[PDB]
């Protein structure tokens, strides 16, 4: 079965399983292959992730290839990219990012992620870590381990959600209900990240996540957030801090570019923009695919 | 309205996709309609004890009815092959799945663990893994954001009538999830509040009244039978008052269609 394939070096270690680089001994090419050692059976990161990615074909969602399936092994087969956003970020140290290259991941990361809303799935850990750019100039989302289909409306779904410092504000207040908005959220601070190249709310726990982005963002009243103060992890003893200048949030962006991250970092769930809406955006109105170095 | 209309698009094409196959009990070998209606029934049950959602229960049925479609099974191995199915829905729907012993010790032993493994390994390589089926439950959930104004009864009812249609193979093998849900949320609807299947839902879904007469009789017929038909899960489950006790509710003598 993995007859084919000959091992080249271990990329390192997913949601669950164990990720190496390989190539097909027959047609040369370059695969990810996630083994998963077989308890309880077949963990249902792995079922959710199969289903779902063999659902979801897009130009900017990493391409499931195959799932060989043994009694003893389950191995994913993903096409090979060369590295994730974070490598490249940590490499760009004292160049940083050329804004035509931040505008390009974004607008594709953006392309993406509103396929993935269309097709019913909530991705629900995105970071730079599970975002893949190859040499010509694409970025892919990737694990899709703590992804799941939605219904319409949404029911709620596990509370334990989101690499902390992507994490919305509706998931830490403990919201029943979130949605398609808590991706668009952390590809906000993606934004943020790419142009800065350092986390825009790196907290350490819940309640210091929170009072980050209300020192970012102003704390929310019951203007800006219908509803937040009624919502189960509020806490009315919540510091009540200003609402800084959104110049100062990412000081290098330009006006069009300050709008969009301001719409993907709007508080309100349902007033902050979606993927498919922002592609509209004057940010983009000159965006083109620029290779990285 | 993000991506209602995007979604329930894909539902639609994803529904013709996931179709079971309408004949397969007829090349069944060994098991019948009846059993099929008994296995079901059971994973209602089943469920209700360990309190999994209604979509859980909807998808471990298209997962049996699509593995039967292809997998000849004896009758003593029938269980096994929904057993597998409600644990293969519970992962992929659930917050907290059951553990697989849970589901061992409610066969009453009839079957190891092992062999639940075995099977569940199994269903998945016939289904291709393909698990993210559109079910009734999905489709009526947005028919419900339809209604003028929203009515728990109508809904628990709608999900009552949809969920007796589980059972029986014929007529129901034959119809599509966006049409028994069509037909349950208008019988839900004319029920309680003597309204129709709104115009709004025939802009959104394409489907008439007249499209849907065909499932609409049949599950008229279903609620008129149900305090007569052999299996009684869901009659007894929405008797609770989650469900506003609707299948206290008297059918309508007829439909004026
Ligand atoms: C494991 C790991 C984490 C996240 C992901 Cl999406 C993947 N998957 C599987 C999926 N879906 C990849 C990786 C990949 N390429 C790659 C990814 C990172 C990478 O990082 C290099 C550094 O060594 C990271 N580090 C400093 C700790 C190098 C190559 N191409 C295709 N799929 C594997
Ligand atoms: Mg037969």
């Amino acid at each position: 079965s993995m007859e084919n394939f000959q091992k080249v070096e271990k990329i390192g270690e997913g949601t669950y399983g164990v990720v190496y680089k390989a190539r097909n001994k027959l047609t040369g090419e370059v695969v990810a292959l996630k083994k998963i050692r077989l308890t309880e059976g077949v963990p249902s990161t792995a079922i959710r992730e199969i289903s779902l990615l063999k659902e979801l074909n897009h130009p900017n969602i990493v391409k499931l290839l195959d799932v060989i399936h043994t009694e003893n092994k389950l191995y994913l087969v993903f096409e090979f990219l060369h590295q994730d956003l974070k490598t490249f970020m940590d490499a760009s140290a004292l160049t940083g990012i050329p804004l035509p290259l931040i505008k390009s991941y974004l607008f594709q990361l953006l392309q993406g992620l509103a396929f993935c809303h269309s097709h019913r799935v909530l991705h629900r850990d995105l970071k730079p870590q599970n975002l893949l750019i190859n040499t010509e100039g694409a970025i892919k989302l990737a694990d899709f381990g703590l992804a799941r289909a939605f219904g319409v409306p949404v029911r709620t779904y596990t509370h334990e959600v989101v690499t902390l410092w992507y994490r919305a504000p509706e998931i830490l207040l403990g919201c029943k209900y979130y949605s398609t908005a808590v991706d668009i959220w952390s590809l906000g601070c993606i934004f943020a990240e790419m142009v800065t190249r350092r986390a825009l709310f790196p907290g350490d726990s819940e309640i210091d996540q929170l009072f980050r982005i209300f020192r970012t963002l102003g704390t929310p009243d019951e203007v800006v957030w219908p509803g937040v103060t009624s919502m189960p992890d509020y806490k009315p003893s919540f510091p009540k801090w200003a609402r800084q200048d959104f110049s100062k949030v990412v000081p290098p962006l330009d006006e069009d570019g300050r709008s969009l991250l301001s719409q993907m970092l709007h508080y309100d769930p349902n007033k902050r923009i979606s993927a498919k809406a922002a592609l509209a955006h004057p940010f983009f109105q000159d965006v083109t695919k620029p290779v990285p170095h | 309205p993000d991506y209602h209309e995007d979604i329930h698009t894909y539902l639609r094409e994803m529904e013709v996709k996931c179709k079971p196959k309408v004949g397969y009990m007829k090349k069944q070998p060994d098991i019948t309609n009846s059993m099929r209606a008994i296995l079901v029934d059971w994973l209602v049950e089943v469920g209700e004890e360990y309190k999994l959602q209604n979509e859980t229960l909807h998808l471990a049925v298209n997962y049996i009815d699509r593995f039967l479609s292809s997998m000849s099974v004896l009758r003593g191995k029938l269980q096994l092959v929904g057993t597998a199915a409600m644990l293969l829905a519970s992962k992929f729907e659930e917050i907290y799945p059951p553990e697989v012993a849970e589901f061992v010790y409610i066969t009453d032993d009839t079957y190891t663990k092992k062999q639940v493994l075995r099977m569940e390994h199994l269903v998945l390589k016939v289904l291709t893994f393909d698990l993210a089926a559109p079910t009734v439950n999905q489709f009526l959930t947005q028919y419900f954001l339809h209604q003028q104004p929203a009515n728990c009864k109508v809904e628990s009812l709608a999900m009552f009538l949809g969920e007796l249609s589980l059972i029986d193979a014929d007529p129901y093998l034959k119809y599509l999830p966006s049409v028994i849900a069509g037909a349950a949320f208008h019988l839900a609807l004319y029920t309680v509040t003597g309204q129709s299947w709104p115009e709004s839902l025939i802009r959104k879904t394409g489907y008439t009244l007249e499209s849907l007469k065909p499932c609409l009789m049949d599950l008229h017929q279903t609620y008129l039978k149900a305090p007569q038909h052999a299996q009684q899960s869901i009659r007894e489950k929405y008797k609770n008052s989650k469900y506003h006790g609707v299948s206290l509710l008297n059918p309508p003598e007829t439909l004026n269609l």
